[PDB]
């Protein structure tokens, strides 16, 4: 299977490109295209992308449109500029995944034997990660199902190479507050609880909202299984739980004696260099 | 900038299999010179703080000679 | 010649497919044509930039297939935007980006079909971070050297053209080239977003994972490079309480003696890691 | 014919010399350390396909 997949910055601007693309048309038309990588190893990279014709209408919503010819021309090209690049997949914009939205896979899987996909958001309200990406595997149920063919996310991040680090850091040249160090990771620190409560969020509307609608949607599976996961482990215990706490008191001790030692003497030792350069020079000045 | 130790030494110190297969037995009765070969080589090699105690100074390079056979 | 205000704009995309390209070739020149729109007299627009395949395996030698011109234009036809060429790109990997006679030999022949079609040199070597090193020429002829050469309206983007800048063969190259400005509009949306990117996306899935990581690492691996962190702040302190002695000995601050300094902030400084990252644990694992 | 490999030979008169020298050891993924065989010293880089 995949481990995880690397999203460079370039095809994210190749989305964005492409919205700007196809934005003129305006009237229905969501953004469509293929996904080009290397599968490197586990995990998997991605280079280049590029377009594709695609569309879809109001009434018999299931009408779609993948352009054989121009994948196989384009890639082509592509395939004639770098032998190293092939192809991996493809991608559209994703507000969500909507029902038709299996049929692009499933046209082609006979291109690369495992199609990922890629779900962005062009619209950066998104104060999570972008970049989500699924997997189409199947589990065949218990109830009876023939073959539930369902897609499966697989964790995504944004990865580096020397070139492009030249130029997203030299395109940014609009925020620094890191310092690396101490301070580096609150605003992150902020971050992670506050993105732990939006996921927490949309898990409790999500509850709320099984019980209203789907007529009964609940999950019927993974509801009761992974909510007795949650309710089997919040350990909140105490009897050596507490008892982690001198070790806590030892995490304090060796930064409270490194600091008060050693902070100290630093400091007072420039003390020293800048009275002696103050009151030997003030001598000769005055 | 500041280069990490390098350029070779006509390769480097062997690395892996580049030795010359002979044990201690091979060689015939040099008890004597043999034995001296180690104390001066490699006896200082272990026992380092034991020159620096009793006070023996070890030597740094030794040269061996002979007819040739 | 008869000069203009001399400006270049951009796409944000046509920077990072100029250091793609031409570092995944680096050694040898590699062709690249320019894709835009020539908006007005001073000011050009490219706008989309795709690369031209390779051939025999020499340094700067190029070309441009007529067929892979109508098929490339053609899919951009089908794709959203089709639009006009505005010019081409190759690099100078190993040296300050001047173009080159096969550079020049190519300008003479593509110049007459488009004006200001402007010939742009990336390089992805003298650019760290600071440095993008965009570096765009124009040619000049050698009939209109009876008349001058010299209106350059909008005075500042000369001045501005000598400062980045060196050589004796770029001053050597001021004549047949002449450069011209580039600069840089962004989309706050795709800033708003790329710094999402790149503020966020340095974080990683849900937030919480990695930060409840290091609470991993505060009680299992921690205490190893504490234990690190011990013998260093014994080793090399014993030695640097001779410092201040020795100081009052030499002089009063005099040159550099020899190799050590106190280097104690910096193993300090992971200790503040060790600090804030035994603060993430009551945080993180209480509720 | 004449023309074909003369024109090959046309195409083929503007090739490089290119240096040749043996590689001392490997600094980091992309630093190589190698020494020119007339002389002296570099440090180099290499492909993308090497
Ligand atoms: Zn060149």
């Amino acid at each position: 299977a995949v481990q995880k997949v690397v999203v460079h910055p370039l095809v994210l601007l190749s989305v964005v490109d492409h919205f700007n693309r196809i934005g003129k048309v305006g009237n229905q038309k969501r953004v469509v295209g293929v996904l080009l990588g290397s599968w490197q190893k586990k995990v998997l990279d991605v280079s280049n992308s590029f377009a594709v014709p695609f569309d879809e209408d109001d009434k018999d919503d299931s009408v779609w449109f993948l352009d054989h010819d121009y994948l196989e021309n384009m890639y082509g090209m592509f395939k004639k500029v770098n032998a190293r690049e092939r192809i991996v997949g493809w991608y559209h914009t994703g507000p969500k995944l909507h029902k038709n939205d299996i049929a692009i896979n499933e046209l082609m899987k006979r291109y690369c034997p495992n199609s990922v996909l890629v779900i962005i958001d062009v619209k950066p309200k998104d104060l999570g990660l972008p970049t989500e990406a699924y997997i189409s595997v199947e589990e065949v149920h218990d109830d009876g199902t023939p073959t539930s063919k369902t897609f499966e996310h697989v964790t995504s991040e944004i990865g580096a190479e020397e070139a492009e680090e030249v130029g997203v850091e030299h395109l940014l040249r609009d925020i620094k507050d890191t310092t690396v160090g101490t301070l580096s990771q609150r605003i992150t620190n902020q971050v992670h609880g506050l993105k732990g409560l939006n996921s927490k969020l949309l898990d409790i509307r999500s509850y709320l909202e099984k019980v209203a609608t789907g007529k009964l949607p609940i999950n019927h599976q993974i509801i009761y299984q992974l909510q007795d996961v949650f309710n089997l482990l919040p350990d909140v215990s105490l009897q050596e739980f507490v008892k982690a706490f001198y070790l806590k008191t030892n995490d304090q001790m060796v930064v409270v004696y490194l600091a008060s030692l050693i902070r100290s003497v630093v400091a007072l030792h420039n003390l020293i260099n800048n009275k002696i350069a103050n009151r030997d020079a003030e001598k000769k000045e005055g | 900038d500041v280069l990490p130790p390098e350029a070779d030494s006509s390769i480097m110190m062997l690395t892996s299999d580049q030795k010359p297969d002979v044990m201690y037995a091979d060689i015939g009765g040099m008890d004597i010179q043999k034995q001296e070969v180690r104390e001066a080589v490699e006896l200082p090699l272990t026992h380092f703080e034991l020159y620096k105690q009793i006070g023996i100074d070890p030597p740094r390079g030794v040269l061996m000679y002979g007819p040739p056979g | 010649a008869v000069d203009t205000a001399e400006q270049v704009y951009i796409s944000s995309l046509a920077l990072l497919k100029m250091l793609k390209h031409g570092r995944a070739g680096v050694p040898m020149e590699v062709m690249g044509l320019m894709l835009g729109e020539f908006v007005d007299d001073y000011t050009v627009r490219v706008i989309d930039v795709f690369a031209m395949p390779q051939s025999g395996t020499g340094v700067s030698v190029e070309a441009v297939d007529p067929v892979f011109q109508a098929k490339m234009l053609d899919m951009l036809k089908q794709t959203g935007r089709p639009e006009m060429v505005v010019g081409w790109y190759h690099s100078h990997p190993g040296f300050g980006c001047w173009l080159s006679g096969v550079d020049i030999n190519t300008q003479q022949s593509f110049e007459a079909l488009s004006e200001r079609a402007v010939a742009v040199v990336v390089d992805p070597i003298q650019s760290v971070k600071g440095k993008v090193v965009i570096d765009a020429f124009r040619l000049i002829n050698a009939n209109m050297m009876v008349l001058g050469h010299e209106p350059r309206q909008t005075t500042s983007n000369l001045g501005h053209l000598n400062k980045p800048s060196i050589q004796a063969l770029i001053h050597g190259l001021n004549r047949h080239y002449y450069s011209i400005t580039i600069n840089y509009r962004k989309n706050e949306l795709e800033q708003k977003m790329l710094l999402n990117l790149h503020k966020k996306s340095w974080m990683e899935g849900l937030t919480l994972q990695d930060y409840s990581e290091h609470c991993k690492h505060n009680e299992s691996v921690v205490k190893e490079m504490l234990e690190l962190a011990k013998n260093y702040n014994k080793a090399v302190e014993e030695e640097d309480k001779m410092t201040p002695e020795q100081l009052a000995i030499k002089n009063v601050g005099k040159q550099d003696p020899k190799r050590h300094l106190e280097e104690h902030v910096d193993v300090l400084m992971t200790s503040n890691i060790v600090q804030c990252l035994a603060a993430m644990l009551d945080t993180v694992v209480f509720k | 014919k004449q023309y074909e490999k003369s024109e090959n030979d046309l195409k083929a008169l503007q090739s490089v010399g290119q240096i040749v020298g043996e590689v001392l050891k490997q600094l980091t993924e992309e630093k190589f350390i190698v020494k020119a065989t007339n002389g002296p010293r570099y440090v180099v880089g290499c492909r993308r396909q090497l």
